[PDB]
């Protein structure tokens, strides 16, 4: 696992000044394959037009010549970089598939393989930190492997290293959710990781310190983070809205354990409780099936808000009595 | 359009023998000429083409628009990464529409500030209003409804309306806040001007006009009931939704609740103020009847309808109709009807009129209208572009280019050629021909200008053009710089004559490094050889080598031969003899003159010298 | 040329395509006599090639024949696309008297060679000779 | 904007011109100093309070009275001694040398050279001897000298269209000359009547060859059109003491810059002078601002506080 | 841009722009040719040089392409055509700034017009007079601007009656660079087009029918962008005419009439074109100048009226 290296900067490219021919784009050039003749003909026509203009044609010819000699190598370097990037992507996908097949089909004990597990975690930590919001293709292969790994889980020293990385891994997830990076598929995996972390790891002085510091990370982002999660719900995707809805349950649940709560208050300001009660209408149409499990998390969340004293104020003002009557479920 | 040729000296008077007037269009738009072939009519009248823009502001405008055109890339075209190409296409195009709008606003500004004539400012603003409306209706929602993007839409709409006309101008705010014959602020005027403000989305000002007179006064005292209405109404105004079509759904709720509550309650105020408060609440609630009642112009109605009743363009057809039933289109200004047309679906047939207001704007307008796909080339057929064969937009753009070529501003020539080159239609060869004919007229002065011309001749492969341009440049130092076949030969001959008569250029042929690099032809080589020979001369065997070189040069080539003979005489083995012999074998007025100058008969002297040389060879 | 460039150079390319003998060679390649002679020349006993010298004329002739076949298989599409229609249009417009030497049934070069089964056998047997170019 | 202190009173500051077709903004400037036993011509670069690097310097004998770039590598200086010098910068080893000089360009005994302008290969100088010279690179003697051209002190000069020039003097006259002329009288004199206020600086509009701006002893800005009679087209109250330099912005001449003995540097924004808002750019505690240069978004100036002020972001 | 005096004593016949539009040549009956310069600084027109050039009234004038130097040509009633070249080594207004390079005396009748040919054909020119014979001249060796040979002679009119003061003739080459050499000629009521044949000789390739009087002016329009040609004519019958000529009794040329305009109500004396052939100008008895642009339909519309 030494082929993932960003020091070479295969994505970054030094762009020369290009005082001339700057407007000549690679439109007709483009399977990423930029043809060189499509730009050669254009620059030749432009040189001919400039020569016909009769304005310092002999002197400025060498400038156009060297600009073309630089543009051809620029195109070749871009093609080589694209090839290297796709090759690295294929290799990373193959390695991730191999690691998944190895972890899944493994009857051997886990306490001896804990060393290799920690080594893989240490190796992927910098990979995730370097590609947290750069590209949405490599994180996918590396995001799902961490998901299953978290569910398939001297002892004191190991317990500290695990909990330490699980806390660091929790930060990069909320950081991506606050910026709405990647596709809804990748954004869904992050919800499952943070879900079990806030449900199993945190849930006794050691527990208080972890719970206290955990809430600090959530408060750092504020409404910016919750706004993204609230938008994912009742969306186009079927699995993203489900994971996002269940995620909110863990946030409000762990917050009460820490008579009021800032998480529930933010949901009201973002108009989340309002639209949520509105969706209660026509619930009979929505209700193993993906639609059934989604509604379960929906009604389950509302049940939690009705347990705190402050929830009755915001929930009652939503006029939920008239919303459940139009559906005729009773 | 009738313009006075010269609002000073008019060359005619009575029908007194209708005189032969003659006119010739010049290579420069701003410099044409008229004259008369008649007795006692010997004046020349320089005329510039009616309504021509020579201003710097204009060229700035043009450059900005060309930038927008160029930057549009592949998106300046419309394809009649699957479902997104459509949405993203509209995204960028719609943005370009905003850019154009901006550039035009800036232009209009700079015209109001630096100006002799402000008529141009007015026309440009009108063009802007109509364009704002066009964007608001086709360049934001991409065929969808306001829910698709409530924020952007209402922003553009509210913008369009409050830039079309000036009213309510603050010169009218104080107009009523001054007029009396009534108790404080409570006549049809205050309210009309409050409702007007609301209908135009000008909520800030609206609020201000209230906290101006009887918010707390007459109300907080007289009727505590209506005070609460007039107050939390101003609160709702303070929070009119502009991002969520949900928040609006609930907003109109609180507003209709307020209007019902007040609707049937404690009337502890004047008979008129009662209704005067109800109407305000109705208008805010969206009562159609009322929105029409307090509207001065159709666009106030239309705007109100969209803001407070139902925010759906599916009703625009109806809205406009009601609006026009209330207030007819005001033919005072040129923008209202076009806006009505936009709103009501018939976008087209505006290009000719805009072309009358300003050729440039019209050109790019047609262009972006083609980009959106609002107009397309129906033609389906003659080896060239400037026709109806291609688009209506292509046509207008190409036309603009050609018009720019006669403007004589070298800053815009790149815009002209670029416009032609990027024309989404027409063979590369057709464009080649067009550029081949335009370029020679480029008003080059600098070195850079010329280099630009050349670069375009290269880029398009116009060697015959470049050759011509250069020919124009060629027409002692200039000759040196130039160093077609005949001319080169003449240059060679001149160099030879100079050598026979006998600095940096000569050394280069044989700052300095740059020159050597640039240099890096037969005439040149010969001159270099002559120079080397002279150098050798200045420096016995060397002298012989130089003489041999000279004889060789003479063989390759009358005056030169004479100079050589003179040199030989001044100097006065087998190879030398052979050379002398060849020269004798090879052996008019100018030559004789040169011979006379040298002496200060020739053939005889030459023969004598040859004989002497032969004798010398024999002795050796 | 005709779609973008002017119609001046078109005459040059037309004359080049009409006067160059490539069209006639391609037309002859579709004849049964040619392919029969080729497969007869390539079909030889193995003892001769084994005892022959690397510079033997038989090996050189076989190599040249294989190269001609490769060039024909490469240029058949270009010919059938940008030669036949132009030549037919020119013959229809102007007055030219030419005798056809091609078989209309053989729509491609593979139709005339798909009837020979020993060709692949001979090509495979010729791999045990050691000649790099021929192999 | 920021200041750098450089331990000498700076009389002149000029940006090095940018290479043709450069997209970069100005980063290198030259200074000349005055009022020291040892004055210097210095070249500085600005790194990307700024970081300045002294590239090289060279002793200049006499006060630096004026300074202009002739090309990328050649700098022309006018001395209080009357000497005019072309310095050559050698970028390979960051040295300055003397390329050529005219030690008797101005004289009475010594007479200060008060102004120099360049239009490669030509150089035009004026001085307190009322002499006007045309020099050409690599010619040892003046192409032309108009001896006793003016009876008043010549304070500054500009090209109109070469070989036509315009000079300003100590009694407020603009005089137009041509180096092809016979005699020692100008073709045209312009002046403001009433007080004969000395004019210290002049600049030609970059696009309109007929238009010049001048600065006076009384701090005023005058705009002149040499086709529009003998008086200025505009006379604008400005500084509280002498205006030492005036520059139209080279690429957008709706902007113009002036500096003064009173310690101010003004940015005038007419965005026309025939075809106004003014901002004062330096702090209230400044001593005489002797000189400024502007190129693109870059401004440099020099003061008697031994300070150089720079901004590379005039418009952003 | 205020009017100015030419400096001519007798009536002025023609005014012509140089290639760049910064220079102007004037010729009058006082047998003089004046050249004006457009000073950069002071946007005023100022006399560059004046001089006596003919023994009779000078009617026509024209500039040659800049790629051949500074050359002017003149036609006079003295049956001759003279060529001049500017000598930059002379003071302006000295009367010696333009040296005669040659004289063409072949014409046996007064001359009414002279036009240089498009640069892409070399120094070439044409002339027409009373003799009703068009003549083409070529400066075969571009170095010897004196070496003017006679390239061609064509009989335009066949029987010109010896008693008519009513005479008019006009010339105009096809500017087009990518079109076969050809030129238009007007002679009284007639107007015919000549085209270079494969045999290097001029042949009549068409006629522009419809003129019911004397043709005062004609000019071929620059066909930049178009595939067709357009030539306009100002007749004495008070009509401007615009003909569309396409090449697809022995011709290869088609002839359409695009427009007719009588807006002038009287004779149309001058007809001129844009540099791009985008604008067409007309002037006449009514003392007005009209500018015309082409519609999308290829009709022509008056975009302005100067007076």
């Amino acid at each position: 696992f030494d082929f993932i290296n960003t020091d070479y900067k295969w994505e970054e490219i030094p762009s020369p000044h290009f005082t001339y021919l700057k407007d000549l784009d690679l439109g007709p050039c483009i399977g990423v394959h930029y043809d060189i003749r499509k730009a050669q003909e254009i620059l030749a026509l432009k040189r001919k037009e400039y020569e016909h203009s009769q304005l310092a044609t002999p002197e400025f010819l060498e400038t156009v010549e060297l600009e073309e000699k630089v543009l051809i190598e620029w195109l070749t370097v871009r093609n080589r970089a694209n090839l290297l990037l796709t090759a690295r992507l294929n290799l990373l996908q193959a390695w991730a598939n191999l690691l998944l097949v190895m972890i899944e089909s493994n009857d051997f004990k886990s306490t001896p393989k804990m060393a290799f597990l920690l080594q893989a975690l240490q190796a992927i930590l910098p990979t995730l930190e370097a590609f947290s919001s750069l590209k949405s293709d490599e994180a996918f292969e590396l995001a799902r492997v961490a998901k299953v790994l978290l569910w398939k889980l001297e002892q004191f020293t190991v317990g500290n290293l695990i909990g330490d990385k699980l806390f660091q891994l929790f930060q990069l997830c909320l950081s991506a959710i606050s910026q709405c990076s990647g596709t809804p598929e990748l954004r869904s995996l992050y919800y499952s990781i943070c879900y079990r972390y806030l449900t199993a790891v945190v849930d006794t002085r050691s527990v208080t310190n972890a719970r206290a510091r955990t809430l600090k990370a959530i408060t750092l982002y504020g409404d910016r983070l919750l706004n993204v999660i609230c938008d994912d719900a009742y969306g186009s995707d079927t699995t993203c809205q489900t994971a996002a809805m269940i995620l909110l349950n863990a946030l409000v649940h762990t917050s009460r354990a820490s008579v009021d709560c800032p998480i529930i208050d933010a949901l009201n300001r973002l108009n989340f409780i309002g639209v949520l009660v509105d969706s209660l209408k026509e619930i009979l149409n929505e209700w193993a099936s993906p639609s059934q499990q989604y509604t379960s998390a929906k009604l389950a969340l509302l049940l939690q808000l009705c347990q705190t004293r402050q929830g009755a104020k915001y929930v009652l003002q939503a006029n939920l009595f008239r919303a459940l009557e139009q559906s005729g479920v009773f | 359009i009738l313009v006075p040729m010269t609002v000073n000296d008019q060359p005619i008077e009575k029908n007194g023998d209708k005189m032969p007037l003659k006119f010739k269009l010049g290579p420069l738009s701003y410099q044409n000429m008229a004259f008369i072939t008649a007795k006692d009519k010997y004046k020349l009248y320089p005329v510039r083409i009616p309504r021509l823009d020579t201003s710097k502001e204009f060229s700035a405008y043009v450059s900005g628009l060309f930038e927008i055109y160029r930057d549009l890339g592949d998106d300046r075209v419309f394809n009649v990464v699957n479902s997104n190409f459509a949405k993203e296409h509209n995204a960028t195009v719609n943005l370009a529409m905003e850019a154009i709008l901006n550039e035009l606003e800036v232009f209009i500004g700079r015209v109001k500030d630096q100006d002799g004539r402000v008529n141009r400012f007015y026309e440009l603003e009108e063009s802007l209003t109509v364009l704002n409306c066009l964007r608001t209706m086709y360049f934001i929602l991409d065929g969808q409804d306001v829910e698709e993007n409530r924020s952007e839409f209402i922003e553009s709409l509210l913008n369009w309306i409050n830039r079309s006309d000036g009213e309510p101008d603050e010169e009218y705010i104080e107009q009523v806040f001054s007029v009396a014959g009534k108790k404080v602020f409570e006549t049809q005027y205050f309210w009309k001007l409050l409702n007007q403000l609301v209908l135009r989305g000008l909520l800030s000002q609206a609020i201000g006009c209230i906290e101006r007179s009887d918010l707390l006064p007459y109300l907080s005292d007289t009727c505590a009931v209506s005070f609460d209405a007039v107050s939390d109404s101003i609160e709702l105004l303070k929070q009119y939704p502009k991002d969520s079509s949900s928040t609006f759904r609930e907003w109109k709720n609180l507003v209709l609740k307020l209007s019902q509550a007040f609707g049937s309650s404690a009337t502890d105020i004047s008979g008129e103020l009662r209704d005067y408060i109800e109407d305000f609440l109705l208008v805010i609630g969206g009562n159609q009847r009322k929105i029409l009642q307090y509207s001065r112009t159709w666009y106030e109605s239309f705007c109100g309808f969209l803001l407070y009743y139902i925010p759906s363009l599916e009703l625009s057809a109806e809205y406009l109709q009601m609006s026009l039933e209330a207030n007819v289109v005001d033919i005072t200004n040129d923008w209202e009807q076009p806006c009505v047309d936009i709103i009501s679906g018939k976008i087209h047939s505006i290009l000719p009129v805009m072309e009358s207001l300003d050729s440039c704007t019209a050109a790019f307008t047609a262009m972006i209208c083609e980009a959106k796909g609002l107009i397309e080339n129906i033609f389906e057929g003659l080896e060239d572009l400037f026709s109806y064969r291609n688009g209506m937009a292509s046509y207008m753009l190409n036309s603009f280019a050609f018009e720019l070529c006669s403007l004589g501003d070298k800053e815009l020539w790149p815009v002209a050629i670029g416009l032609i080159a990027l024309s989404a239609t027409g063979t590369r060869s057709a464009k080649k021909m067009v550029i081949a004919e335009l370029l020679p007229h480029y008003p080059f002065v600098t070195n850079d200008d010329i280099e630009w011309m050349l670069s375009i001749c290269v880029e398009w492969r116009l060697p015959e053009i470049a050759k011509e341009i250069y020919t124009t440049l060629g027409n002692i130092e200039s000759i040196a710089n130039f160093s077609l076949v005949k001319s080169y030969s003449w240059l060679l001959f001149e160099a030879s004559c100079m050598e026979g008569q006998k600095v940096l250029n000569a050394i280069v042929s044989k700052d300095d490094v740059i020159i050597p690099q640039d240099i890096l032809v037969t005439n040149s080589m010969r001159q270099t050889l002559a120079p080397y020979a002279v150098l050798s001369q200045f420096y016995d065997r060397e002298d012989w080598g130089q003489a041999l070189r000279l004889l060789l040069l003479l063989i390759e080539f009358h005056y030169l031969v004479l100079l050589v003979a003179k040199f030989l005489y001044p100097i006065f083995e087998d190879s030398v003899a052979t050379v002398i012999e060849v020269i004798e074998t090879k052996w008019s007025n100018l030559y004789e003159t040169i011979i006379e100058a040298d002496k200060s008969a020739t053939l005889l002297k030459n023969l004598r010298k040859k004989l002497n040389f032969k004798l010398c060879q024999a002795f050796m | 040329n005709i779609s973008i460039d002017d119609a001046m150079a078109a005459t040059n390319l037309a004359t080049y395509v009409r006067l160059h003998p490539f069209s006639r060679v391609m037309e002859w390649l579709f004849n049964e006599k040619v392919i029969t002679s080729l497969i007869n020349t390539i079909h030889q006993d193995p003892i001769s090639l084994g005892s022959a010298s690397p510079d033997s004329p038989l090996v050189v002739s076989i190599l040249r024949a294989i190269q001609v076949m490769i060039k024909a298989l490469e240029l058949q599409e270009t010919y059938l696309h940008l030669v036949r229609p132009e030549v037919l249009r020119y013959q229809g417009e102007a007055g030219v008297r030419r005798k056809p030497v091609a078989n209309a049934a053989y729509s491609a070069f593979e139709d005339g060679i798909l009837s020979h089964l020993s060709l692949v056998v001979d090509l495979g047997k010729y791999c045990n000779l050691g000649h790099a170019e021929l192999t | 904007i920021y200041a750098k202190f450089v331990s000498q009173k700076i009389s002149k500051t000029r940006w090095r011109p940018l290479p043709p077709g450069s997209l970069q903004t100005a980063e290198t400037f030259a200074t000349g100093s005055w009022d020291n036993e040892e004055n210097y011509i210095s070249l500085w670069s600005i790194g990307d309070e700024g970081d300045h690097q002294l590239l090289c310097d060279i002793r200049h004998h006499g006060d630096v009275m004026d300074l202009q770039f002739f090309d990328q590598e050649r700098i022309v200086a006018a001395s209080s001694t009357g000497c005019v010098t072309v310095f050559l910068h050698h970028p390979n080893n960051q040295t300055l040398s003397v390329n050529q000089q005219w030690t008797t360009a101005h004289y009475h005994s010594s007479a200060p050279c008060t102004g120099v302008v360049c239009n490669n290969p030509e150089i035009v100088t004026v001085g307190e001897d009322g002499r006007i010279n045309l020099f050409r690179a690599d010619h040892k003697e003046a192409v032309r000298t108009i001896d006793n051209a003016d009876s008043s002190t010549l304070h500054a000069v500009t090209f109109l269209r070469t070989p036509e020039i315009l000079t300003v003097n100590s009694i407020g006259q603009l005089k137009i000359w041509d180096f092809r002329q016979q005699g020692n009288e100008p073709s045209q004199i312009l002046s403001l009547t009433g007080d004969r206020v000395p004019l210290h600086c002049v600049d030609r509009h970059p696009n309109q060859q007929h238009v010049v701006a001048t600065g006076g002893q009384d701090g005023m800005l005058s705009i002149w059109d040499v086709r529009q009679g003998t008086m200025p087209v505009s006379l604008l109250k400005a500084h509280e003491a002498e205006m030492w330099e005036v520059h139209f912005h080279p690429s957008n001449p709706e902007h113009l810059f002036t500096c003064s003995e009173d310690g101010s540097l003004w940015h005038w924004d007419a965005s026309s002078w025939l075809s106004i808002e003014i901002t004062s750019l330096l702090p209230s505690r400044s001593l005489s601002v002797n000189t400024l240069d502007v190129l693109g978004p870059c401004l440099v100036c020099g003061t008697d506080a031994e300070a150089i002020y720079v901004t590379r972001h005039l418009f952003s | 841009m205020q009017p100015f005096d030419s400096g001519h004593d007798d009536l002025v016949h023609d005014v012509v722009y140089d290639f760049y539009g910064r220079h102007v040549a004037t010729c009058s009956s006082d047998q003089h040719i004046k050249v004006f310069k457009l000073d950069k600084d002071t946007s005023n027109w100022e006399l560059s040089d004046s001089w006596r050039a003919h023994d009779s009234s000078i009617v026509a004038i024209d500039w040659a392409s800049p790629e051949y130097g500074r050359i002017i040509a003149s036609a006079s009633y003295d049956k001759t055509v003279k060529l001049w070249e500017e000598d930059p080594d002379q003071e302006e207004c000295s009367g010696r700034r333009w040296n005669k390079l040659c004289t063409l005396n072949d014409s046996k009748g007064s001359l009414y017009s002279v036009k240089f040919a498009p640069a892409h054909l070399g120094l070439k020119l044409a002339c027409l007079g009373n003799d009703g014979i068009l003549r083409l001249y070529d400066a075969l060796e571009p170095s010897d601007l004196r070496s003017w040979t006679l390239t061609s002679e064509m009989k335009v009119l066949s029987i010109p009656p010896a008693n008519h003061l009513q005479s008019d003739f006009c010339l105009s080459w096809c500017p087009s660079r990518f079109s076969p050499e050809k030129l238009a000629v007007s002679a009284l009521e007639q107007a015919i087009i000549y085209q270079r044949g494969k045999d290097g000789k001029l042949h009549v390739a068409a006629k522009l029918p419809g003129h019911k009087s004397l043709i005062r002016s004609i000019s071929w329009a620059p066909s930049i962008g178009r595939w067709y040609q357009l030539i306009a004519t100002g007749c004495k019958d008070g009509r401007i005419r615009i003909f569309k000529i396409t090449e697809k009794l022995q011709s290869n040329l088609q002839v359409e009439l695009l427009s007719e305009h009588d807006d002038h109500n009287g004779e149309v004396w001058s007809v001129s074109w844009n540099l791009t052939g985008t604008i067409l100008s007309s002037a006449g008895d009514d003392g007005k100048v009209r500018l015309w642009k082409a519609t999308y339909s290829n009709e022509f519309k008056c975009m302005s009226v100067i007076t």
